[PDB]
């Protein structure tokens, strides 16, 4: 019997969006549909956030969250007011019942419809 | 020895500059209040020598060796006047003041040859830091007591 951490997830749990793009392109002309779902999850910072230097400085907010629903890499998750590229870090106990990510907020703003 | 020192007493005023806020070189000495706006005596260049003189003096009979070198001396001005201290330096250096005051600094001043704004990594901050460069040139000399000749015994042969 592989252990499920799921029950272990759902008091920490808080409502948030998950998308995905399903880029479409005709004569090489970029159009982006967008796939939108409410999804469970819980959230913790994952990389102190930091100011990185440049021409000119940027900051981009980490945040890493668990669900029992899959999530692949090339997905967004909007919680507050910006979502987060589903990058980093992540691993899936799929087969133990949750997966986790880190986020990368995409200073672009949210994907709503397109 | 004193040729860096020299070049800060030739910074110092004419720029009108004070003491406390011209500090030398990669030496140690904080940077403390970012704004106040240093200067610096960068002499980490290499200096190279030209030629190495040797002169003698015949009554009070002593002789002098010297070397002339020259070493590109960079200055870096800092603070939130430093733009300015760059550019008003940057170019009264070829003016009445300076060719007036460098009078006995036994130490020519060349033009400045470029500059430049990089600043410095402050630790997630950007403080104003900007960097002149010029060739300075002088002569260090040192005396010796040798003595002299005054006349030549000898003995001649032949066939």
């Amino acid at each position: 019997m592989l252990p499920n951490m799921r029950s272990a997830l759902k008091m920490f749990e808080q409502s948030v969006l998950l998308k995905s793009v399903e880029t479409i392109r005709v004569d090489f002309v970029d159009d982006i549909i967008i796939t939108a779902t409410p999804i469970r999850a819980v959230v913790q910072v994952a990389d102190k956030k930091k100011l990185n230097l440049d021409s000119l400085d940027w900051s981009k907010q980490y945040i890493w969250v668990h669900s029992g629903s899959k999530m692949e890499i090339g997905q967004f998750i909007e919680w507050h007011g910006k979502d987060f590229k589903l990058v980093a870090a992540g691993d899936d106990y799929s087969d133990y019942g949750y997966n986790a990510w880190y986020g990368e907020e995409t200073l672009k703003p949210v994907l709503v419809s397109s | 020895s004193q040729s860096i020192i020299n070049v800060a007493r030739y910074i110092r005023d004419l720029l009108d500059y004070d003491e406390n806020l011209i500090q030398f070189d990669r030496k140690n000495t904080q940077q403390s209040d970012t704004v106040t706006g240093y200067i610096v005596v960068n002499g980490s260049g290499v200096q190279n020598v030209l030629s190495h003189g040797s002169s003698y003096d015949g009554d009070a009979e002593i002789m002098e060796y010297s070397k002339s070198e020259s070493r590109l001396i960079t200055l870096e001005f800092y603070g939130s006047d430093a733009y300015e201290n760059a550019e008003l330096f940057s170019l009264l250096n070829q003016s009445q003041k300076a060719k007036e005051v460098s009078r006995g600094l036994g130490l020519t001043i060349y033009n400045v040859s470029q500059a430049t704004d990089v600043k410095q990594l402050l630790g997630y901050q950007y403080g104003n830091r900007v960097h002149v460069d010029f060739n300075i040139q002088y002569c260090p000399s040192v005396y010796v007591e040798t003595l002299r000749v005054d006349a030549s015994e000898f003995e001649i042969l032949v066939d």
